[PDB]
């Protein structure tokens, strides 16, 4: 059924699973016309698809170029979501395949569902877990990805850099959901605490910097001391 | 007109002959259903006054056979035979009319209702459905499960209504599976119609029958199958006109005869709603909308 809280410990275990967010697969601003009327333009996007235990992303880069001459296309984006995870499923050896697929919006379940009915077994589930995945273009090293791209393409990361060698995967999806989440909340102030000390830099082939387990539980007590004061802020606590 | 003569009525039962209804007293000198309309098929159905657990019939056809009902005391329930000797059976029936222990099935000329609840329902498809090749009538009754429930178990008590699923590989297409899950044609005229039922009219047999059989014994599955073949032609963008016109047709008179005191049981908000006033069709179901307006308003 749905995932929660309840049964949290479940995404660690060894049944290989992965979380699919569609929130910046259609992006769009919103502008003024001559004529004094409103239009969209699209910027590129990307599925973000991502297993919680060994923290392998596939960000399927979604270019513009989809969309041209579509109608309705908030409801094109979650088809085109499923279509595309529906793929990246069927390119996988078998041992590799989910066997489930958590969505983070309960509307991907119909179209999930409709395009995996050739995986019978592949289950798909909805969350009842609010989760941050919609900041992934704020990971400096995403967001240029994506902006680049100039055709459909397929990325991959390991969203949590090398921490296993040293946490537990429970430990390192606590912490992508805390800096996901800061960086959600109030971004320039979450990029300052990652990026202020110079002398700790990101790796080539890294997306985070290189701290220290020492420095990590600074810049994690800082994430949460920014979460907290954003949440005084809006709510005149 | 035709006879459908009982032995005897030796418990106390509420007795249907298609939308009409008499009860019947223990050990009541009751002999049977007379000037029953050539032409249609016809159901004849049971609820025990002592325990009103399994409603119970026989769906039949008097052109094919003289039919009687006998109370069995031992699985007790009456239950349907067909006499083989016709001037017996002529014999009979004419011994009980000239005693008048009978009723007459009370239709009113300018009335076609039975006509139209069943103007698509054939008896050799009633006997596909529900499979027991060695009569020519057939038992339903309130519990008897379909074959898509029994999917989700005595598969000779089962009902073989024809399984609509929207998300199974038989409803989409690979290649189109936005297009066919948000239009559901393709399911509609090439499976459904072109396929497997042939044509409309058996379509909407199996329609009129799964809603006789819900509204008469309380049939859930049965329930189930004509919401589902409702909601196919609804959530499809194209449709045969004729079809259409006469989904409406067919929808008003069973909107009509349903009992008021079962709308809340028999009619899936759901559905209706859907296809009323969000559909394809929202707007092609002129005289359904206005009956469902009028009559059960609340449940919309
Ligand atoms: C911080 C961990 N956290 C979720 C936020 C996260 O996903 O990491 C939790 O422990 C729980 C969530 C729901 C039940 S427990």
């Amino acid at each position: 059924g749905a995932m929660n809280s309840s049964n949290y410990a479940e995404l660690f275990n060894n049944d290989i699973k992965l979380f699919v967010d569609d929130t910046n697969v259609y992006r769009v601003t919103v502008h003024k016309t001559f004529e004094g009327n409103v239009a969209t333009k699209a910027i590129n996007g990307c599925i973000f698809t991502l297993n919680p235990k060994t923290g392998h992303l596939f960000l399927k880069i979604i270019h513009t170029s989809v969309w041209a001459g579509q109608k309705r296309l908030s409801q094109l984006a979650k088809w085109k979501t499923a279509e595309e995870v529906s793929a990246l499923v069927r390119s996988l050896p078998k041992e590799e395949q989910p066997k489930q697929i958590i969505v983070t919006r309960k509307a991907m379940l119909d179209p999930l569902e409709v395009h995996m009915l050739d995986f019978p077994n592949i289950a798909i589930r909805p969350t009842e877990l609010r989760l941050p995945f919609s900041a992934a273009m704020s990971i400096d090293k995403l967001s240029d990805v994506v902006m680049k791209a100039t055709e459909p393409q397929m990325v991959l990361f390991n969203i949590y850099d090398d921490w296993l060698d040293r946490i537990s995967s429970y430990t390192a999806f606590s912490r992508l959901t805390l800096l996901l989440r800061a960086l959600k909340t109030n971004e320039e102030s979450a990029k300052m605490i990652l990026l202020s000390d110079p002398t700790i830099t990101i790796k080539s082939y890294h997306l985070w910097p290189s701290f220290t387990d020492e420095q990590w539980i600074t810049i994690e007590s800082q994430m949460r001391d920014l979460i907290l004061t954003e949440y005084g802020r809006k709510y005149n606590v | 007109m035709n006879t459908v003569p009982f032995t005897s009525a030796p418990i106390e039962v509420t007795i249907g002959i298609d939308q009409y209804s008499f009860n019947v007293k223990e050990n009541q000198p009751f002999h049977g259903i007379k000037d029953i309309p050539i032409g249609h098929v016809h159901v004849i159905h049971f609820q025990h006054a002592d325990n009103s657990s399994m409603r119970y019939g026989y769906w039949f056809d008097c052109r094919m056979g003289n039919f009687y009902i006998q109370y069995d005391p031992k699985d007790g329930l009456y239950k349907m035979m067909e006499e083989r000797d016709g001037a017996k059976f002529e014999n009979i029936v004419h011994n009980f009319k000239e005693r008048q222990m009978m009723v007459s099935y009370p239709k009113i000329d300018e009335d076609d209702t039975w006509y139209n609840l069943t103007e698509f329902v054939q008896m050799d498809k009633i006997r596909k459905i529900v499979r027991k090749d060695e009569n020519q009538f057939s038992y339903v009754d309130s519990s008897m499960t379909t074959v898509q429930e029994n999917e989700l178990s005595d598969p000779a008590h089962s009902l073989n209504y024809t399984v609509i699923n929207f998300k199974s590989r038989e409803a989409i297409r690979p290649g189109h599976e936005m297009e066919d899950f948000l239009d559901k044609s393709y399911y509609l005229n090439t499976v459904m119609l072109q396929g497997i039922f042939k044509n409309s009219s058996n379509y909407f047999g199996e329609l009129q029958f799964a809603f006789l059989n819900a509204m008469f014994f309380g049939n859930y599955g049965s329930s189930l199958q004509w919401h589902a073949m409702i909601e196919l032609i609804c959530s499809s963008a194209t449709v045969p006109k004729h079809m259409l016109d006469k989904l409406d047709e067919i929808l008003y008179y069973q909107i009509k005869t349903l009992p008021e005191q079962y709308s809340d049981i028999l009619l899936n908000e759901r559905v209706w709603n859907i296809c009323l006033y969000s559909s394809f069709q929202k707007n092609s179901l002129h005289n359904t909308e206005k009956i469902m307006e009028n009559k059960y308003p609340e449940l919309l």
